[PDB]
């Protein structure tokens, strides 16, 4: 767990990569700003005039305990308990 | 409550409502109140019974309602 | 006449729709045929004691 | 879903019915009154104080 | 026994020396832990630290110290109970406060939003009609009708009518013996004890 | 014959929009609320110019101003009066028609009193009784504590004017008697302390400069634009002021002069202005500070 | 359920804990409970007053028109509350009843008088 | 992970984007596709990312499929009047068939919302009960009304104990 969390914790890409290696802007948004959009990181270089294709539906593995959450299907008596200031 | 079978109280056997005294004036005034009361309320029930046939006659066979299964089925052809 | 808050509700029905009048609501009371309490009813349409003699 | 039929409740509805009709009491018998205890013997019920 | 000078003016103790010197920069509940069983404690906190004058082993934020009074205007202490980034007000189990306190603290926070001392999300709404016209019957003027401008009944048999004295003779003689005192017409308004 | 615009006329509105200005760093300003984790997406340069084109929008939507009604009538009006049922009650009954697809302004709300008068529900009683069976957020049923003088004053120490009239439109109807005495304390602080900036960006601004250019106080207002390059502003809210007020001194002296632009600031400081002397003051510094701008 | 017989009628059904008695208008069958099964709510009264000394009664006088014109009843009760609102007329016995405190009131003023007056 | 390839399909996130609402004449829908060529490409996808969203729109549809019974693909839709509308979704990508099928046989944004507001009027905020179905139980959670006597004891003069011993 210490192994693997310091490895995973440094493989991580930042915004700044994710534009640079695309050549795009980030963009965030937030519900509590609503539409607005803030760009959290730009390309130092050229900024590329294409968008990336939109795709109807991505093939991306999804987490049966992620998509059981949202759909309002996992029982636990112990999620979501009272616990101390961490 | 008791049902149809049940047997009847020992106390009760001998048990005679006598009816209340009647003021003359006030029971003839009082039958009066209710005669036209009821006259005025069976006027009023038969309004609104009216309104329930309007109401189920004008979306089944309405102006409006066959003016719009047409514009449905001629937008269908 | 109609009782005061239905006849309150009749005459906003009109004025919402534009008709401007002013002639009461009124309640025709004269199909209403009030017949007498003691008034023979129909024999014909009533029920008869069941065979339970006691 | 097949209900199992109930022949004993249907033998026993006809029979009550005309047992009602080859039984029945006639107007003697039902409005009767003894008019020292103003009572219908048929059914022992007391009439009202106001028919009396 | 602890009679805390702060009891009138409850938010010079959070700017003394005493406090910063105790507590400093982070909250009062920062280095308070339950006792417990397990890794996940109870759902709930004791109910008080304080039962009979005596005061219990480890007592909460609120309790352990006697200068912390629960006011509405002590601003500076009911922020600590209250997130900076979502403004709710924490669970017990969070900061430790017994349910006595933590129930204090609401009323508290929820009396200094409702005093303009303590700022909270107020939102844009809407508005609750979409109309503004107020020419309807219902909140103007209605034709007065006849019997209201006579001074009369909306219907006449509301009135007391006397009835003749032919058909109080068949009533009487309808129930014999069983009569009650004829009652003359009632009077137009009602009395009231002097 | 000749109308005086109204709060709603496209020529007032157009002008109180620009003055009101659109900041989206304070219009979608972030809200303390229960938050999610943010979405990113990578956008491109033309992306991220159509996403801003609808924020736009949607803060043009969220800056609507509100319409500016007058003091609604007291209702008293009687349906009927019963003589025969006075005493018989000690309290009021209070009949509310809950039928869903009425207006709320349109719904019988009548109160038969223990005198045996049937009368309509007044607007205090009526606004009780619409907040009971049709409850909307962020309203109470007995007003709050807050829209006192002594609580008021407290949330004018913090600048938070905005909180107090949102507080109010969503208490109060807008034709309400709290609802206008709310909102000009909040304005009339403002003025005597300068304040204005507060309210630009919002839906609140143009009801402020309805209030003071009906009441003859835009001296402070103007000064504030004055001081803050705002000429365009400044001159629109001297033209408003003109065409709301035509027979006035100001008015008159325009056009004999034709002024236009930055004459109109001084001819209506001269004619019309309670501060006369420190608008010619405010105004001739911006003047000379503009010159060496242009150099 | 279906019950032998029968009929609507817009009625009362006492709701809420002991000494706070809340009614909520309803329209319900004849031979259901008081609290039970309910075709449709059409409003509700609370005897208690409130701070402000009012008794609010709601009304959803749309649906209670609309089984009126079905074949519903109206319970004295409920005859008493649409009188008092002014959609039906005045109940007799609210008039009558109304009547008979007053000649007891006035019975009672004479001995008050009378102590008084010979005393 | 969600076993099988693209399983978002199997989301009610993903189910519910389905904007193809039927109307109440279609009642049979068969779809005939080719599992091999260029051609058919659109309607493999259509029955493999779209047929899931149209039949959890339209539960009382039928909706069968058959392969390789043509050389081309198409969709048949039966009425309840006995009208068959063929539909040749040939050289045609699956959005396309699935916006030419709610533009001849589905319903407009006008048409949806009317329905959603009927079921508005079911829920009315006035009414007292459950919250399940209602949004208050009682009338004692309206601030100025007699709160409930659990929360809040009752006056000794509104209680039937003592105006009982009182009385006698
Ligand atoms: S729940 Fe309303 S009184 Fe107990
Ligand atoms: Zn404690």
């Amino acid at each position: 767990l210490t192994q693997g969390l310091f490895r995973g914790l440094s493989r991580q890409e930042t915004h700044q990569q994710l534009a640079d290696k695309k050549g795009l802007h980030v963009v965030e948004i937030r519900e509590e700003c609503g539409p607005l959009p803030i760009v959290v990181a730009s390309p130092r270089g050229p900024l590329r005039k294409d968008p990336e294709p939109e795709d109807e539906v991505p093939d991306v593995k999804l987490d049966w305990e992620d998509v059981k959450t949202a759909q309002g299907m996992k029982r636990s008596v112990w999620s979501n308990l009272k616990r101390a200031a961490t | 409550r008791k049902t149809r079978h049940d047997p009847l109280a020992k106390s009760k056997i001998e048990r005679v409502n006598m009816p209340p005294a009647v003021d003359p004036a006030e029971f003839f005034v009082l039958m009066e109140r209710y005669q036209h009361y009821r006259q005025t309320v069976r006027a009023l029930r038969m309004e609104f019974v009216s309104e329930v046939q309007r109401k189920v006659h004008e979306a089944r066979a309405g102006v409006l309602a066959e003016r719009k299964a047409l514009k449905d089925a001629a937008e269908h052809r | 006449p109609y009782p005061p808050l239905l006849r309150a509700m009749i005459i906003a029905e009109r004025q919402k729709n534009g008709d401007t009048s002013t002639e009461e609501p009124m309640l025709n009371v004269q199909r209403i045929r009030m017949e007498p309490w003691d008034y023979p009813a129909k024999q014909e349409d009533k029920g008869r004691a069941k065979g339970t003699p006691v | 879903k097949k209900v199992r039929p109930r022949l004993i409740a249907e033998l026993a509805r006809r029979v009550r019915a005309l047992r009602e009709q080859l039984n029945r009491p006639r107007d003697s018998q039902l409005y009767a009154v003894d008019y020292e205890t103003l009572t219908r013997p048929f059914s022992g019920r007391r009439l009202p104080v106001r028919a009396w | 026994v602890p009679i805390s000078p702060y009891k009138d003016e409850p938010w010079k103790y959070l700017e003394s020396e005493e406090y910063q010197e105790r507590y400093g920069s982070r909250p009062v509940w920062a280095d308070y832990r339950r006792n417990h069983k397990g890794g996940v404690p109870p759902q709930r906190t004791r109910k008080t630290c304080i039962r009979r004058n005596k005061v219990v082993g480890n007592p909460c934020p609120i309790c352990r110290d006697h200068k912390l009074h629960v006011d509405f205007r002590n601003v500076k202490l009911l922020e600590q109970f209250v997130c900076a980034h979502t403004g709710i007000i924490f669970y017990a189990p969070y900061t430790g406060v017994c349910v006595k306190q933590h129930k204090r603290l609401t009323q508290a926070i929820q009396k200094a939003r409702d005093h303009g001392l303590l700022i909270y999300h107020i939102p844009q709404v809407e508005p609750r009609d979409l109309d503004f016209s107020t020419s309807h019957g219902a909140v103007s003027a209605t034709p007065p009708a006849p019997t209201l401008v006579s001074g009369d009944p909306w219907y006449p048999w509301y009135n007391w009518k006397q009835p003749p004295e032919r058909e109080l003779s068949r009533l009487r003689r309808l129930y014999q013996g069983h009569l009650q005192e004829e009652s003359g017409p009632p009077p137009e308004s009602m009395p009231k004890m002097p | 014959e000749t109308k005086k615009p109204t709060f709603m006329d496209e020529e007032v509105q157009s002008i109180l929009t620009k003055m009101t200005g659109l900041n989206l760093q304070k219009t979608f300003k972030p809200a303390i609320q229960e938050l999610k984790p943010p979405t990113y997406k990578l956008m491109t340069q033309a992306q991220l110019e159509e996403a801003t084109r609808q924020a736009v929008e949607a803060a043009k939507v969220r800056l609507k101003m509100p319409p500016v009604l007058e003091e609604r009538v007291p209702i008293n009006d009687v349906l009927a009066e019963d003589k025969i049922l006075e005493g018989t009650e000690t309290t009021k009954y209070v009949f509310t028609d809950i039928s869903y697809s009425i207006p709320h302004r349109e719904r019988f709300i009548v109160v038969r009193e223990p005198s045996g008068t049937l009368r309509k529900a007044s607007w205090e009683e009526r606004d009780r009784m619409i907040q009971v069976y049709f409850p909307k957020e962020g309203r109470k049923i007995l007003t709050p504590i807050i829209f006192k003088e002594e609580n008021l004053r407290t949330m004018y120490s913090q600048d938070r004017h905005v909180d107090v009239l949102n507080l109010c439109f969503a208490q109060f109807e807008p034709d309400s008697t709290e609802y206008i005495k709310v909102h000009h304390k909040t304005y009339e602080d403002i003025d005597k302390r300068g304040k204005y900036d507060l309210l630009r960006s919002t839906r609140y601004f143009g009801g402020m400069v309805w209030y003071f250019v009906n009441n003859k106080k835009i001296d402070g207002l103007l000064i504030d634009q004055i001081q803050r390059d705002l000429i365009d502003d400044a001159t629109n809210l001297v033209q408003l002021y003109h065409v709301l007020h035509p027979d006035g001194q100001s008015a008159q002296g325009a056009k004999d002069q034709a002024a236009e632009g930055i004459n109109l600031i001084k001819v209506f400081a001269k004619t019309e202005a309670q501060k006369g002397a420190y608008i010619e003051l405010t105004l001739q510094t911006y003047q000379e500070a503009l010159s060496r701008h242009s150099a | 359920k279906a019950y032998r017989g029968g009929h609507l009628t817009i009625r009362l059904a006492l709701g809420g804990c002991t000494n706070r008695p809340f009614y909520r208008i309803v329209a319900a069958h004849n031979k259901c409970p008081r609290d039970g099964r309910f075709v449709e709510q059409l409003g509700s009264y609370d005897p208690l007053p409130n701070s402000h000394g009012e008794k609010l009664v709601a009304l959803n006088l749309d649906r209670i028109r609309h089984w009126i014109g079905c074949g519903a009843h109206l319970s004295k009760p409920m005859e008493k509350l649409l009188g008092l609102a002014g959609f039906f007329p005045l109940h007799p016995m609210m008039i009558t009843n109304a009547e008979r405190l007053r000649r007891k009131r006035a019975r009672e003023v004479l001995l008050a008088s009378q102590k008084t007056d010979a005393e | 992970p969600m076993k099988g390839r693209f399983p978002i399909r199997r989301t009610l996130q993903y189910l519910s984007q389905g904007n193809v609402v039927f109307k109440d004449s279609v009642k049979v829908m068969t779809v005939n596709y080719n599992t091999h060529g260029e051609l058919g490409e659109g309607a493999r996808k259509f029955v493999f990312f779209n047929i899931p969203q149209i039949q959890y729109k339209n539960p009382w549809v039928q909706i069968m499929m058959f392969k390789n019974m043509t050389p081309s693909p198409f969709l048949r839709f039966y009425l309840d009047s006995g009208e068959q509308v063929l539909v040749d979704v040939e050289t045609k990508s699956n959005k396309e068939i699935m916006e030419h099928i709610r533009k001849i046989l589905g319903k407009n944004e006008e048409t949806l919302r009317e329905e959603e507001e009927e079921k508005k009027q079911l829920s009315h905020p006035a009414n007292f009960g459950p919250r399940k179905y209602c949004l208050r139980e009682c009338i004692c959670e309206v601030e100025g009304q007699v709160p409930c006597p659990s929360l809040v004891p009752l006056p000794k003069e509104m209680r039937g104990k003592y105006k009982a011993a009182l009385k006698a």
